[PDB]
């Protein structure tokens, strides 16, 4: 039974061999014989488009012949990529707002690096936009103020009218005033509002078009856990237009919903224009009873709520919906598969924090640092290493996932074996060593596979992530090289900070994030931690890792991005088959 | 030069507390009680042991409905955790723990004091409250003035609690992040110790609207809760905090120093019993009756005089003492709010009274209202942002640092404290809802709860210096 | 003076590491380079050209009264005020006689007044120009430089992890380093610029020589850092590099929890 | 409990300054000189009268090439300003004015001191420097401690300057915004007094990375400029500011207090002459020779001992005193930078020495390096962000508050100060470029320029208290 990177489980594709058309175990290659960028369909097409652009605007742009010392890019193979594990999927074939239904089990192979660049991939951009345009609030206080101050009864009928009105004004219309401007419905068709509740009788009394159905979206055991936390309360989940956050930031969401929800309360309950109660609605939405995807950031990297930088790792873990899919519930031979949850949750975890945030907010440029991150969700490499650690631990400790005692010693044992297996394959397959040519890719992958195995096997997220940092000596003392110049800042320091309680060192992994100082600057890490946190919770029988409200809030088929199968969605964007929201086609000239 | 003009300080019962006090003796740069008030806000924090214990026990750490779940019934979920169900599911407990913090509050307070104290008898205090659920902490001036910041009581208390709990119960390495979370909440992913269990009366040090605004970032609900709704004591606390804030902003300087000191003395300390006298005279009437009483008192005291009589008979008044006229308008402003919002026993109208008491004053005299535009300006912004969809909230959530109400130079927030003190429970975001712990714990500090008498006694101690 | 042990050296690989980093061990010269070819390869200055300066000579800049500064003699480059120049080398993952972190450890133990960065694909060394030239004699002419696996390249450095070419040479996108008549020659300088005549580096070492002198562990040749069965096994049953790695992790974790916890450990 | 262990404090010449000093006597919570240093930073500001005068004169207000243009030759521009050119063009002057601020610096200094003074004998100081172009101001402790913030010297000086200039020259109403701009710059559109002419050594109070980081938001170039490049005095100033910062962060507490105090004593104050002795022994060598000297000194002093000898002959060492071992690694770290960057007289390699001195230490002993990961961690981040396209800059622009270098618990910034002090002028963003005014003005304060002797003398004054 070969490694998954040499033979995918069901399609039997050889992901590494397909890059070269040569046995990846052979240490031999011919260089300078590919015609440079001519071997790339996307860069060749880009060159021809660039010539037209230069002629039209009068300023040169993309020009591959500018490559240093006459050496065009492409002196070696510009490898293509295969999305990991698409041939092992069997569910999620429903049509989505972004594309017709994917046929589960169909692979996406031959993608070029530029197809998985955040700048060129609308699925990756929409993934982030869906997170930041979301506003979540408890409605108890607004209903309390209406009943106690205003004097009107709140019933399923008034809640339904409130949601019909909020869905009319959140993106397009006006209700109370004469002569008022409105937005073109075509530009905001992705904007809407819903609610969820732990009260099954209330859920059954509402118009289901406005309901996030916990009983439908989740398996029984997970629905029971979430409903027990939500209790007899109503939570609103509103998504403002993607186009609106694209003209500003995610901090607009709570303010925007503050305006529209206040108006829908005024109109659904006939409250006079200017009544003092109005201020309680906006205060409740913006501050009184609110859940944010991201918290504010300090002056150097100043941000209001809902920027990728303020999103706690556990919130990135819980907005992923792989935890409620059949693949994650019975993929490990009829049993729960926490590894499927880790490897999927780390895909937006890596792409959003590294490409969406570190790159598209803190640094930038035309590359999107794409090849660094592509390596974590393609060709079954990290997949093979992760499953290797799980199978090893299940056989050694004779138990299931989440049941290996969470001792420091067991963490070290598993980490040593996964590091060994990662190094064994990079050493025995020159073609794989060349595919993941950057040391950071190889270093992050052995550290992530080790953490995934420890997290999935012990159910302990801090211990799972401790295994990541222990890979620093294991990697360094073997190869005598690690990653890029500033890659091991956090790895070195977290070998000590993981179980430290000093002021800015101690903090559970669920609540760490891109503002934890050690993690604020470098790629190839945060996404891995995000996957580990999600998998550790999954392995110990939990429905989420950090916030049940976030988990329920993203169980929604009306989301533009499919949060259940992110690796697949990023591949669909790679095929140019993902239609994002926010485009301004309705009000611009033809093209 | 010293503000040598003499004033009499009266209590809220309309009886003199101290006579012949130079204005200089009530200023924040001189008055020991006002200075001690700022010192108490800087050095005091509360530790919520009950909250910390609950967070660790159930996994509901921090805020926003966060929950790190531990599943004690894995074998009853109907799932297989082993391929083909070879091994039966076994539960684990990895994110929670039960520590008897509340039961051990007395010993915890002792260990916390030893860690915070720099030298014996340095004035460090730890008091057990709410039968062990809360500790009131006040660090020494020695510790507090080590560096330049005001957050040392907050930072040291959180680390001291975390370290002493890890040591006292000899916890294993797994507990380090969880115990840190029990006290710090989401710090350092958040700048604030968000959802933590170490609380200061001051806001996070990243939240100022400008330099020197720390003493202004205190909600009116906190002030009302700490003074237990005693109207003029809430006005005195709010006005005194705004007075300290204006010194730190650099506005109690040069040709504006007397103007700023008089706002504090006249509106905040019932100087010459003006506030009390105006409320007494017009209490059975409307806002307009306070306008009549304010103009009459300004004339009686020689602060204003008739300047010119227009052909219609309308008289323009002139300010013989412009800074004192402004201060009399500020006193009339808080009196008007007491009469208007006091009659309704409902705070909402405070924003309307702020606007129209000033507008009526100008139309009545031809003299500028409080702040030469800020009184009406904030009446407008504050009215708008307490009755519209755009932002804001009910009166009690505003402060001198809130973008909506920051503008007025110290005479606006005290009227909000007066109105919220008189409210009969007409709001949902009232003092009990937003400031319960603040009022129960910090309200026990005599200086915070009843500053009027403390300021007057301290002013009398140094009256002969000026 | 305490006598350094440098690092655990329980086998051929770690003993090779110790030799490279121990400054009291002479690195054997395996090739001769003319002054013209040597300077042409570096590419910063040519033979007979005057050294450029970034600041005036040290004696003219008015150094302040500072007793500690008097204890550290400046290098000749520092005394002259030479520009600080960078030289970059890349070691293949395939059995090199020196690897990236060993370069940092060796530089910090053998050369004075350095700046140096370790990356997976390259290693920089930045020193006052004349000091850098003296250091480069060790980097280019001794046993730590196999012409086919340790190459000089200032940018477009990819190749450390690439498959070897048909001649066993490490890939260079700019083709600065080529195989001609069995010899490795630089047909362009470290910056990829033209050279009047190629710089001959001689023959590469044979495969068995490379395996004998390498500092890297490799699973394919049966010499991984962590062997099958080592994970979880007692310290006495694993490589000393793994016993050292486990110890550093235990002490960083316990020490950072409470410093006193590692007392006597 | 008091840190009673005795240390000897040595000067930068390797001779003892004070013997038998308890570690407790050099801590920021006890030492009067360290406490006075923080007090000086809080209360001192510089007024750039030359800059203010030039901004008003030419209209080049604030920063970023801003210019409010006044056109004195409107009739020579070739334009018509009247329909059909009925009336010839006439120039106006509406955004600029010429005030002799520098020529009147002496009288302005007297007026500023009187405005800032609370009481005659309060300690307020105003000194005229640079022939009238700059004023050094130090407000009194009375004014500084009125409220809770550290920005009072900045806010009060900007307002006193603006008010006194408006009054002295009896300027018309048009001048108010322009004179305010001359001192405040873009405030309040900016939180900072951006492009203004009132400067503090501290950063704007909105800029901290966390609570208690104010004393850490000071660039290494400022420290080097203020100490005029005297290597160990720059190390002492940086280490002392980091020591105060760590107290304010809450990290000099409980089981971590001794560890934190020893970092300051050993690396920052040449305790027991370790730093000097290591540099003396290995000065003619490389970073590696400092590693050998550090391990040898730790063994000689009984701080470490052989734990176990592996079959190859490699010895694992154990820390008999873990906090002192960490402190000896911190001392060896600054010695290593002095030897390595000192040989090149070029600061850039400081980030490499920070990383590899620690990495070599671990490989040499089997003991953890400084900060159990932070020393190598910051060696990595600092190296990366001082040699790549992503951000950062030259060594001198980093500080304890910079996201790249904040992590280490007080032992990283002092090595940057040492390296930049030894630099021969190899950078463009060196101390002269970023901190000229800081060094010329604040460098005149003896305590800032030469803290080592001041700390040792103050420690000897209170050595019998512990
Ligand atoms: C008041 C304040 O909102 P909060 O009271 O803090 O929720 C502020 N908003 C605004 O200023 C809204 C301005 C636009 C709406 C009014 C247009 S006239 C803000 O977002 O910080
Ligand atoms: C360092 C700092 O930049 P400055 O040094 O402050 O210019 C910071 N940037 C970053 O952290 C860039 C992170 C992304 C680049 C590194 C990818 S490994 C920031 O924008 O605040
Ligand atoms: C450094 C030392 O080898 C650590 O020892 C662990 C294997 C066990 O720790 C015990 C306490
Ligand atoms: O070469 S560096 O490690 O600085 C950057 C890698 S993108
Ligand atoms: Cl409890
Ligand atoms: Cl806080
Ligand atoms: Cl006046
Ligand atoms: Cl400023
Ligand atoms: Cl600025
Ligand atoms: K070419
Ligand atoms: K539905
Ligand atoms: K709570
Ligand atoms: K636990
Ligand atoms: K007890
Ligand atoms: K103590
Ligand atoms: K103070
Ligand atoms: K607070
Ligand atoms: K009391
Ligand atoms: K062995
Ligand atoms: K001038
Ligand atoms: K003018
Ligand atoms: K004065
Ligand atoms: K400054
Ligand atoms: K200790
Ligand atoms: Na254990
Ligand atoms: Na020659
Ligand atoms: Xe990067
Ligand atoms: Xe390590
Ligand atoms: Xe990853
Ligand atoms: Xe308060
Ligand atoms: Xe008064
Ligand atoms: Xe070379
Ligand atoms: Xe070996
Ligand atoms: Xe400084
Ligand atoms: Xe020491």
């Amino acid at each position: 039974p070969k490694q998954l990177f040499l033979e995918s489980k069901n399609s039997k594709m050889n992901s590494i061999e397909m890059k070269y058309g040569q046995d990846p175990a052979i240490n031999r290659a011919e260089f300078h014989v590919y015609g440079g960028v001519r071997q790339s369909k996307r860069k060749s097409e880009a060159w021809e488009a660039a010539k037209r652009i230069t002629k039209e605007r009068g300023i040169p742009n993309y020009n591959p012949d500018l490559h240093l010392k006459g050496a065009q890019m492409g002196q070696k193979v510009l490898q293509t990529y295969r999305i990991t594990g698409l041939d092992r999927e069997w569910a999620g074939g429903e049509d989505t707002p972004a594309h017709k239904g994917w046929k589960p089990g169909t692979d996406i192979a031959g993608l070029e690096m530029d197809d998985l660049n955040y700048e060129n991939n609308p699925a990756m951009q929409q993934c982030y936009d869906d997170m930041r345009r979301t506003a979540i609030n408890g409605l108890s206080i607004a209903h309390e103020t209406i009943e106690r101050r205003f004097g009107k009864e709140v019933t399923p009928e008034t809640i339904n009218l409130y949601f019909e009105m909020l869905n009319h004004n959140i993106g397009a219309g006006a209700i109370m005033m004469e002569h008022t401007a409105e937005t073109n419905p075509e530009l905001v068709k992705d904007s809407y509002a819903k609610c969820f509740t732990g009260n099954d009788e209330l859920a059954d009394a509402l118009d289901q078009r406005f309901l996030i159905d916990i009983n439908k979206m989740f398996p029984k055991y997970q629905a029971d856990q979430i409903k027990a936390e939500v209790g007899d309360r109503i939570f609103q989940v509103a998504r403002i237009p993607t186009m609106a956050v694209r003209t500003s930031d995610g901090g607009l969401s709570r303010a925007w919903v503050g305006q529209q929800a206040s108006l829908a309360f005024l109109c659904a309950y006939d409250i006079p224009a200017g009544d003092a109660v109005t201020s309680d609605f906006v205060f409740t939405i913006k501050h009184g009873d609110v859940v944010f995807m991201g918290t504010q950031l300090p002056y150097r990297r100043a941000q209001r709520n809902n920027s990728a930088g303020g999103i706690a790792l556990g919130y990135y873990s819980d907005c992923n919906q792989t935890s409620r899919t059949p693949e994650a519930l019975e993929g490990l031979d009829g049993g729960i598969d926490p590894v499927k949850v880790i490897v999927e949750a780390l895909t937006p975890g890596c792409v959003i924090t590294d490409q969406g945030w570190l790159h598209n907010y803190l640094a930038g440029g035309s590359s999107g640092w794409s090849n660094y991150i592509i390596s974590v969700y393609t060709d079954e490499v990290l997949e093979d290493y992760g499953y290797h650690g799980a199978i090893y631990a299940m056989d050694k400790w004779k138990c299931g996932v989440g049941e290996v005692p969470n001792t420091y010693e067991n963490m070290m044992t598993i980490a040593e074996e996964v590091s060994r297996w990662s190094q064994k394959n990079y050493d025995e397959y020159p073609g794989l060593m060349e595919a993941h040519f950057g040391g950071s890719q190889r270093y992050s992958i052995q550290a992530a596979a080790s953490g995934a195995a420890v997290g999935a096997m012990t159910g302990d997220p801090d211990l799972g992530n401790a295994a990541w940092h222990y890979n620093t000596p294991l990697c360094k003392e073997h190869y005598l090289r690690l990653g890029f110049y500033g890659h091991d800042l956090q790895d070195q320091q977290n070998m000590g900070h993981t179980y430290s309680y000093r002021s800015d060192q101690g903090i559970p992994y669920e609540l760490k994030g891109p503002n934890y100082p050690d993690f604020a600057m470098n790629v190839g890490h945060m996404g891995g931690y995000i996957g580990i946190i999600a998998g550790a919770a999954h392995a110990r029988g939990a429905a989420y890792s950090t916030n049940p409200i976030i988990k329920a809030a993203f169980a929604d088929p009306n989301l533009q991005f499919d949060f259940r199968y992110p690796r697949r969605e990023f591949g669909i964007g790679g095929l140019r088959q993902f239609m994002p929201a926010g485009e301004r086609d309705a009000v611009i000239p033809p093209h | 030069a010293y503000l040598t003009e003499k004033i009499d300080l009266y209590g809220d019962n309309g009886k003199v507390l101290e006579s012949d006090i130079p204005l200089e003796a009530v200023t924040p740069v001189q008055n020991p009680a006002v200075r001690e008030l700022a010192s108490i806000f800087k050095r005091s924090v509360a530790v919520n042991l009950g909250g910390a214990q609950k967070a660790l026990s159930t996994g509901h750490y921090a805020n926003e409905y966060i929950h790190f779940p531990d599943i004690p019934n894995k074998d009853k979920l109907g799932i297989k955790s082993s391929p083909g169900g070879k091994y039966p599911p076994k539960s684990v407990k990895v994110r929670t723990m039960d520590l008897p913090l509340v039961d051990d509050a007395d010993d915890i307070a002792a260990r916390l004091k030893e860690r915070l104290q720099v030298n014996p008898d340095d004035g460090t205090e730890v008091r057990v409250m709410k039968k062990g659920n809360v500790l009131y902490v006040k660090i020494s001036e020695q510790l507090a003035n080590t560096g330049v910041e005001y957050t040392t009581a907050l930072t040291t208390t959180a680390q001291a609690m975390t370290d002493l709990v890890m040591e006292k119960y000899d916890l294993d390495f797994h507990a380090s992040p969880l115990v840190h979370c029990a006290f710090y909440g989401r710090y350092p992913q958040t700048y604030e110790f968000m959802g933590g269990n170490v609380i200061s009366l001051l806001a996070a040090s990243c939240a100022n609207e400008g330099p020197g605004f720390a003493m202004r970032n205190i909600m009116a609900n906190h002030i009302v809760a700490a003074t237990r709704k005693r109207t003029l004591e809430a006005v005195a606390l709010s006005s005194t905090l705004e007075a300290i804030g204006h010194v730190e902003m650099g506005d109690a300087i040069g040709r504006w120093r007397r103007w700023q000191a008089l706002v504090h003395a006249c509106q905040g300390l019932n100087a010459n019993n003006v506030v009390y006298d105006l409320v007494k005279e017009a209490g059975h009437g409307c806002t307009g009756d306070v306008v009549a009483a304010t103009v009459g008192r300004a004339l009686e005291d020689g602060i204003i005089s008739v300047k010119k009589t227009l052909p219609s008979g309308y008289k323009f008044y002139t300010a013989n003492d412009p800074s004192m006229w402004n201060a009399y308008v500020c006193a009339g402003l808080v009196a008007a709010v007491i009469v208007n919002q006091g009659a309704a026993r409902a705070a909402q109208g405070v924003s309307s009274t702020l606007l129209y008491f000033n507008d009526l004053i100008e139309h009545e005299t031809g003299l500028p209202h409080a702040g030469y535009g800020d009184g009406m300006g904030n009446g407008v912004s504050f009215s708008f942002f307490s009755h519209a969809i755009y932002g804001g909230g009910s009166p009690g959530i505003f402060s001198g640092n809130h973008i909506v109400t920051r503008h007025s130079k110290g005479f606006a927030i005290p009227v909000i404290a007066a109105a919220v003190s008189l409210d009969s429970g007409t709001a949902v975001y009232g003092p009990e809802a937003t400031s319960g712990l603040v009022g129960d714990i910090f309200g026990e500090v005599d200086l915070i709860r009843r500053p009027m008498e403390a300021i007057a006694s301290a002013a009398a101690e140094i009256k002969d210096k000026f | 003076v305490y006598q350094r042990q440098f690092l655990p050296a329980d086998d051929r690989v770690t003993k090779n590491r110790k030799k490279v980093v121990d400054p009291s061990v002479k690195l054997e010269k395996i090739r001769t380079l003319s002054d013209k070819d040597f300077l042409t390869l570096i590419g910063h200055r040519h033979l007979g050209e005057a050294y450029r300066s970034v600041n005036p000579p040290l004696a003219e800049i008015g150094e302040p009264e500072d007793p500690i500064r008097e204890l550290v003699p400046p290098t000749e480059g520092a005394k002259a005020g030479d520009r600080v120049c960078t030289i970059i080398m890349t070691d293949s993952v395939y059995n090199p006689p020196i690897a990236h972190y060993t370069r940092a450890w060796m530089y910090h133990n053998r050369f004075r007044g350095i700046d140096n960065g370790v990356y997976s694909g390259r290693v920089t060394l930045e020193m006052r120009e004349r000091d850098l030239e003296e250091a480069c004699r060790t980097l280019f002419e001794t046993e730590i430089c196999d012409a086919s696996r340790d190459q000089v390249r200032q940018y477009t450095c990819t190749g450390h992890s690439c498959r070897l070419d048909p001649d066993g040479m490490m890939f260079d996108p700019i083709e600065r380093c080529i195989m001609s008549g069995g010899n490795v020659v630089y047909q362009k300088d470290s910056f990829g610029n033209p050279v009047d005549t190629p710089i001959n580096m001689g023959k590469p070492l044979s495969e068995e020589e490379l395996i004998e002198r390498t500092v890297v562990y490799r699973t394919d040749r049966g010499e991984p850092m962590t062997r099958e069965g080592d994970p979880g096994a007692p310290d006495e049953e694993v490589r000393e590099a793994l016993q050292w790695s486990r110890r550093i992790q235990w002490l960083r974790m316990l020490g950072n929890m409470v410093p006193d916890k590692i007392k006597g450990m």
